């Protein structure tokens, strides 16, 4: 998950010769990016925006999953947003796999897996 | 001789010496490996090339004494690299000899062969 998908062949290629080899695209070489990629969505301008007023994180992650295969994980939410008086506080906390009747905010970004494309 | 033209250049059935020194690293006599290799009881058709792999820094130092044999070849770099080593044909060689040239290291008695097993 953190590495990029380093693989026990590419580990054997790097320690031959200690370096990265450039290689020629192949459709077998390029068909080796169509892996997931960590990512955050922002709630505020997509397809999602109508579930950011106080939708529910399950819908959210069943739409995208379905849609887009998109995995939603976890949840960044600004640290003041709970409170009722404005802040000017951007910091924001996580929390990892919400439950289904968790309420959003639009003021939300969302942990998601992108597939390639 | 630098990678390229080590791996051009062809060698079988030759003496391969891998030894781990430094600048600051004890000397040892490396004429005295050399030399009985060269022992003029060998027709010179039946001289075996001895290539040293390490680091040239060290080998300065003692090419003031190896300068004065037929056929010694120095590669600059890594015993535990295996483009050197691949470079320098090392399963057609005749023997390898790998040297714990940076003997005078202290540490745990032990741990002093780690160079030589890896």
């Amino acid at each position: 998950l953190v590495t990029g998908g380093a693989t026990p062949e590419l580990e054997a290629l790097i320690a031959e010769e200690n370096a990265l080899r450039g290689g020629y695209s192949t459709p077998q070489t390029l068909a080796n990016r169509d892996r997931c990629r960590v990512a955050q969505l922002a709630l505020l301008d997509g397809p999602f925006a109508d579930l950011g007023d106080g939708g529910c994180y399950g819908d959210l992650f069943c739409k995208a999953l379905k849609t887009y295969n998109m995995l939603c994980f976890g949840i960044y939410r600004l640290r003041d947003a709970h409170l009722s008086t404005p802040s000017q506080c951007t910091k924001r906390y996580v929390i990892t796999n919400p439950p289904y009747e968790f309420e959003l905010v639009p003021t939300d970004l969302i942990f998601c897996l992108m597939q390639f494309d | 001789l630098t990678r390229s033209e080590a791996a051009m250049t062809v060698l079988s059935g030759h003496v391969v010496v891998c030894i781990f020194g430094d600048v600051s690293s004890a000397l040892i006599g490396l004429r005295n490996l050399v030399m009985p290799l060269r022992a003029s009881n060998f027709h010179y058709h039946e001289l075996k090339h001895i290539v040293f792999v390490g680091s040239i820094e060290y080998l300065k130092r003692e090419w003031e004494t190896l300068h004065n044999f037929p056929k010694v070849s120095i590669l600059p770099g890594t015993p535990l690299s295996r483009a050197d080593l691949r470079a320098v044909n090392i399963n057609l060689c005749d023997m390898c000899v790998i040297l714990s040239a940076n003997q005078n290291n202290i540490d745990d008695t032990s741990l002093q062969d780690k160079e030589c097993i890896l």
